[PDB]
């Protein structure tokens, strides 16, 4: 049905982008990724696109917000100071 | 990496509260952490693989690498 | 100095308890944890009550509080629900 | 297994804001979560050492265990 057709579509949205950010790694390292290992790599990306959209309604509505902010994608980085920095930096960029 | 537009409808298919929106902020910065997450992926990957003296990345170099991946993203 | 010897004799209460926990895991499964072994656990423990702690503080401020309350700890658990169901039947015990 | 003391210190110890205390309920959670991860890593390495035909739980039985484990309590 419609959402079966949608979780497919998603996934195929989510395996082409992912597709198009291996073959940059792949160039610039000279390996090669084999159709199932980016198929491989799309699925654990899918999967965890549901932990990361979980996990910023739970921030947000821990706030008492129904609508996810940057606040919450920046509690979601807070373990790792690089990624919190890398996202910061998107953060501060946008007008 | 990722489109705005994808990444909304992405996390819509996992809020359990109707509620829930994204702003144009956050559906921005997740696409740039759903495409950081990528390329980790397979530039550790790929890293496991010439380790292994392999050119071509298989399933078992991502299977390797994958559960300190998901560690480092909580 | 002080903050070292704390750490000394925080890690050495981890330890005590993790041995006794382990040793009613090993009666009951018919195995036996060397010395090694619960030494390694304890260590794992008190590194993982580091992220607790800094994500507690976290969540508890993403909430506008200082003071951390049953809330933020269900939060640590939500990504499981087993482990939320055993913390919120641990909280809604208390009086 | 956890003193409401200890976990008090142990958590105190880390916080990076002097603003920052926890409140009793909090605590008692707090040593129970401690003590039922504490318990599912023994658990853990000693069903892993059994399959490898092991009574004695060994530093390799905790490593094998340890991500899945970290990973599950996020």
């Amino acid at each position: 049905e419609q959402r079966e057709l949608l979780i497919q579509r998603l996934r195929a949205a989510v395996h082409y982008t992912t597709g198009a950010l291996a073959q940059d790694v792949a160039e610039d390292k000279g390996v090669l990724f084999s159709k199932q290992t980016v198929a491989a790599i799309s699925e654990i990306t899918f999967r965890q696109a549901e932990n990361f959209a979980r996990d910023l309604e739970m921030f947000a509505r821990h706030a008492k917000r129904s609508t996810i902010t940057s606040e919450d994608v920046k509690l979601l980085a807070r373990r790792s100071n690089s990624l919190l920095k890398y996202i910061t930096q998107k953060s501060d960029e946008l007008a | 990496g990722f489109r705005k537009e994808t990444v909304e409808r992405l996390l819509r298919l996992h809020f359990r509260d109707g509620r829930t929106r994204v702003n144009g902020d956050a559906l921005l910065l997740m696409a740039e952490l759903l495409k950081v997450f990528v390329r980790e992926a397979a530039a550790r990957a790929a890293r496991q693989a010439q380790a292994e003296d392999l050119e071509k990345v298989d399933i078992e170099h991502v299977e390797k690498v994958l559960p300190q991946l998901l560690l480092d993203f909580v």
